């Protein structure tokens, strides 16, 4: 034999697997917590709103 | 003006010192900018502003009933005018400096300041319907019977999950 063997395959050993249940498969992301607002407010004042 | 909506807010909001006045007025309109050379319009916008109004005088429009009410042909009604103030007065604690005693040292004082727009913005001549839910959103904050609070526009916001922008501080 003058090919390769086995013992070549390297990634495809070491990914992990997860079994599928369909042809599309869906997954969520967290992107941020909030906008690049201001915090200081002052007293007696309301804060902004802030979304994710 | 486009369109025209006049509210009245109540003593807390009164009281606050970006609604000085007792009536907010808010309005959009449209905007043209003309070739100096000769008259050609080159770009237009669309502006929604808000401003504390003051009466000045009143002037008699149509009458537009409501369901429990009739008018007649001819019936029209007054109303009153308003405009934009210069000035608006405050009062703040204060110190007598020639209080003789005890009794007459703390005391009140009125003063004047400047009156700024409430809400400003600028849309494009392709964006109508964005400012008319702008308009909407801001006169809907004003029914709900407390100061405006949302100003958030998706269109002049940073990028969202671009973390080496946001990294830096903001505060």
């Amino acid at each position: 034999n003058l090919s390769f063997t086995d013992q070549h395959i390297k990634f495809w050993k070491k990914i992990p697997k997860q079994k599928a249940y369909s042809t599309v498969e869906q997954y969520g992301q967290l992107l941020d917590y909030g906008r690049s607002q201001g915090a200081f407010v002052g007293e007696g004042v309301l804060p902004d709103t802030n979304d994710s | 003006m486009l369109f025209k909506y006049i509210h009245d807010v109540n003593a807390k909001v009164e009281e606050g010192r970006r609604y000085l006045s007792d009536v907010v007025r808010v309005a959009l309109d449209k905007e043209e900018t003309t070739d100096p050379d000769t008259q050609e319009v080159t770009s237009t916008s669309y502006r929604v502003t808000a401003y504390p109004v003051v009466q000045v005088g009143e002037e008699e429009v149509p009458y537009i009933p409501v369901h429990p009410k009739t008018a007649e042909p001819g019936q029209k009604v007054t109303v009153p005018t308003y405009d934009v103030p210069e000035k608006l007065p405050v009062l703040v604690r204060g110190r007598n400096p020639e209080a003789t005693g005890d009794y007459d040292d703390h005391i009140w004082v009125t003063e004047e300041v400047e009156v700024r727009p409430l809400v400003d913005e600028v849309f494009k001549e392709d964006e109508f319907e964005k400012a008319r839910l702008y308009y909407e959103n801001v006169a809907a904050q004003l029914a709900e019977g407390d100061d405006i609070r949302h100003y958030y526009r998706k269109d002049l916001d940073r990028e969202a999950g671009h973390y080496s922008v946001s990294r830096y501080p903001s505060f």
